[PDB]
RNA sequence: ACAAAUUGCGUCUAGCAAUAAUGAGAUUGAGCAAUAACAGGUCUGUGAUGCCCUUAGAUGUCCUGGGCUGCACGCGCGCUACAAUGAAAGUAUCAACGUGUAUUUCCUAGACCGAGAGGUCCGGGUAAACCGCUGAACCACUUUCAUGCUUGGGAUUGUGAACUGAAACUGUUCACGAUGAACUUGGAAUUCCCAGUAAGUGUGAGUCAUUAACUCGCAUUGAUUACGUCCCUGCCCUUUGUACACACC
RNA sequence: CUUCCGGGAAACCAAAGCUUUUUGGGCUCCGGGGGAAGUAUGGUUGCAAAGCUGAAACUUAAAGGAAUUGACGGAAGGGCACCACCAGGAGUGGAGCCUGCGGCUUAAUUUGACUCAACACGGGAAAACUUACCAGGUCGAACAUAAGUGUGUAAGACAGAUUGAUAGCUCUUUCUCGAAUCUAUGGGUGGUGGUGCAUGGCCGUUCUUAGUUCGUGGAGUGAUUUGUCUGGUUAAUUCCGAUAACGAAC
C-alpha cells in the first residue's frame, strides 16, 4: 500500500492463485495382480534419458513425462 | 607539575627567585611593579583559590554579520587579606577562563582588618567607614560587630569571605543588576583600606630600605644564577 | 630584461621615459586564494544522511506502452542569412591540440561497386611509428552571374534512395532530383573587449549504436580605437551625522 | 586654551567641583515612565487670537541619555577594472531556425533552480532503457512463535481462455523434481519518496578588490578601541618614513 500524491486506489484486484489443488493428487493409486506382478499405474517413461521414475501422464492425446513436463509430447512423432 | 620552572622578566622577579625576598609586603612598601604573576604563586598559591563571577556575553558588529565574544569576570584571593579583581575578552571560553584569572594576581591588594568598637584579639572586619565610588556602583563598607555575617547584595559575598572579613553592613545604590562596575567598584572599595590615614599610625617609621640598593650585588653579577 | 638599464633624484627614499641589449625592451596567461559568514545551490551524485513515507496490494522492482519533444503565447542563450570585400566553378595549395580495438568491434588505408548515400574485399594501427608528414577551412586565381527578395538567402513539403540500432512516427541522420517563404542592417534597449586580442574562419575533444547548431581547448586569418577618467550603475577601509536594528527592500 | 592632579553615565565642566565618607554655606520654585495632555472642567484675566492656572477613568514595558561598532545605504575628502563608461568595434533585441523555461494543454505533458550569481543548467544532443512521469502489468524478502505431517505443504509448461507476448501471472485438464515446514507473527529491506528551514560533503557569491586577526601596553567604568597610520609610493596592509607592542600570523 503506497502512498501517492495523485493515484489512490487502481484496483485491478490482483487476482493471480498460488495453486488450486482441486486436482492431481499423489500416486496412491496403485494395482498390484497378487504373487507376483508389479502393474505400475501411471505408465513411465519410454525415453531413455531418465530412469523410468517419472510416472508418464495419462492425459488425452499428448501425454508427457514428468521430469519435465512440457517436453516429450505424446503424438507420437515418427522420425525417418 | 609545574609544568615550567618560571623564569624572571626584570630583576624583581629575579631577586624572589634567588630567595633574598621572603615577604610579601617587600613589594608592599614601595608599591613595586609585580608585572609577572609567577611572584603571585611564589609566596602563595596555598589557600589561593578562584571562583568565577560571570561567563556573560558581547558581540562584535562586522560588515557580515556578527561577531561573538566572551567576557567572564573572576576573582582569586587569599582567605585572610587579599583579593584579585580581573576580566578579559576572549573569542573562546576556554581560552579566557584560564587565561583572565591571571590578570588578578597583578591586582592582589592586603585587606586591612580591624574592629568596631573593642581592642581585644585579632582585628577583624575594617578600620573605617570606606566608600568605593565607581560607574554608579557606590559601595559604601560600615563596620559591624560580631555574629552579623558579610551582609552585602548576593553576588559579592564570594569576594569578601575569599578576601578576609567577616562582619560588615554594605549596600549601594543604582543598578547591581548592571554587575560590571559593581565588582570592580568593590576591588576599589577594598583597596582603599590603606589610603585612609589612622591615628593608630600617627608614629611614622625608619622611613625605608629600597632592596634595589639592598640587593644591587646580585643585580650587578650577570651570572644566570640558580637558587 | 640576470633590473648599477642612461636619464636638470622627487619628503635623500621607486628622478615614467621609451632609450643599453639586439632569443630578451614581461618568454608570460591561468591555477592556487583569507576573515566572518549567507537560511545561495543540492537528501534526484552516492550503500553521506537525521527525521518523516512505505513495504507481498510498491514509491520500490522488472516487462509492455506512452510522455517529457505535446502549442493561439511570453521570453533568453546562440547559430543561417539579409548578397558584390559576393554566390558560383576550378586552381593554387596550409595548421595544430589531439585522436584511435581485447574481452570489446575504435581509428582507418588500399583496391572494388554505387548519382549518391553507402556496400563488398584485403590491410595497418594498442599507436612520434599505421591512419598521416593528419598535406583543415576561409582567402588567394581565371571565370561564370548584372543587383532583379536575385543563380542572394533554403524555412516549408512531397518523394524514393540510404543506414544505425530488435525496433522510428513534431523526426535516426544522410543522399538525389523537385518546392523557394520570411527576411535588404533590425523599435526602446542592451553585450563583451585593448594584441596575436576582438572578430572572421575551421578542426579535435565531450556527451555517442546512430544525433551537434552547444560545450573544452586547438589552429589560421588578422583591425578601428583606449593607453584614460570618477560622470554614471560600481566598488575598497578616512572624517562624518543618524531614529540607523533582520543594516533604506 | 591647557591638563584633574575634582566631578560626573558619558560629550563636556573650572565650576555643573567643594552635594566624599549612607552630608549640611543661605533662601525660593520645581520633576517621579509613557502616551491620556498642556485636552476637558469651572473659576480668573483679554476688545480678540487667546493666558496665568490643570486633573481622571482608560491604555502602555518601555520612550530616551551619551558612547562603541555596520555606511572611503545617492553624505564629505583620496585612490582602482571596458563585471563602469568614453574612443570604438562586432553584435544580439528585428527575420528564419534550434534549445532554456513559463504559460497553455494533456492520462501524464516528471522535476529541481528566480536578480546580479534559474534561465545550451541538473553535461539535460533522451524512440524504449534511463525515467524519478503517466497507463497497463510484475517480483518477494528473513525471525522465534506456528500448524499440515512426507496421503505432497509446492513448483512448473502443453492444452483453450487471458494475454502485449504465452503469463502454469491466473485457469478448464493433466504428470511433476516436492522440505526455505513457502507463518498469520519480530519487523527489518528498498526507494532518483518528503524536507538544503535537520544537515554533512561539495560549490557559488562575498573577491579583476585589498583586507583579516593574536600574546604586551600606556586609551578608557565598559562596549571595544591602539596596533591595521598624516604622507609618499605601490596592482597590493607594497614598502619607505612618522614610527604609540613588536618578534605578530595569514
Amino acid at each position: 500500500a503506497k502512498k501517492r500524491k495523485k493515484k489512490n486506489y487502481s484496483t485491478p484486484k490482483k487476482i493471480k492463485h498460488k495453486r488450486k489443488k482441486v486436482k492431481l493428487a499423489v500416486l496412491k493409486y496403485y494395482k498390484v495382480d497378487e504373487n507376483g506382478k508389479i502393474h505400475r499405474l501411471r505408465r513411465e517413461c519410454p525415453g531413455e534419458n531418465c530412469g523410468a521414475g517419472v510416472f508418464m501422464a495419462a492425459h488425452e492425446d499428448r501425454h508427457y513425462c514428468g521430469k519435465c513436463n512440457l517436453t516429450f509430447v505424446f503424438s507420437k512423432p515418427e522420425e525417418k | 607539575e609545574d609544568s615550567k620552572e618560571w623564569v624572571p622578566v626584570t630583576k624583581l622577579g629575579r631577586l624572589v627567585r634567588e630567595g633574598k625576598i621572603k615577604s610579601l609586603e617587600e613589594i608592599y612598601l614601595y608599591s613595586l611593579p609585580i608585572k609577572e604573576f609567577e611572584i603571585i604563586d611564589f609566596f602563595l598559591g596555598s589557600s589561593l583559590k578562584d571562583e568565577v563571577l560571570k561567563i556573560m556575553p558581547v558581540q562584535k558588529q562586522t560588515r557580515a554579520g556578527q561577531r561573538t565574544r566572551f567576557k567572564a569576570f573572576v576573582a582569586i584571593g587569599d582567605n585572610n587579606g587579599h583579593i584579585g579583581l580581573g576580566v578579559k575578552c576572549s573569542k573562546e571560553v576556554a581560552t579566557a577562563i584560564r587565561g583572565a584569572i591571571i590578570l588578578a594576581k597583578l591586582s592582589v591588594v592586603p585587606v586591612r582588618r580591624g574592629y568596631w568598637g573593642n581592642k581585644i584579639g585579632k582585628p577583624h572586619t575594617v578600620p573605617c567607614k570606606v566608600t568605593g565610588k565607581c560607574g554608579s556602583v557606590s559601595v559604601r563598607l560600615i563596620p559591624a560587630p560580631r555574629g552579623t555575617g558579610i551582609v552585602s547584595a548576593p553576588v559579592p559575598k564570594k569576594l569578601l569571605t575569599m578576601a578576609g572579613i567577616e562582619d560588615c553592613y554594605t549596600s549601594a545604590r543604582g543598578s547591581t543588576g548592571t554587575l560590571g562596575n559593581f565588582a570592580k567598584a568593590t576591588y576599589a572599595a577594598i583597596a582603599k583600606t590603606y589610603a585612609y590615614l589612622t591615628p593608630d599610625l600617627w608614629k611614622e617609621m625608619p622611613l625605608g630600605s629600597t632592596p634595589y640598593q639592598a640587593y644591587s650585588d646580585f643585580l650587578s653579577k650577570p651570572t644566570p644564577r640558580l637558587h
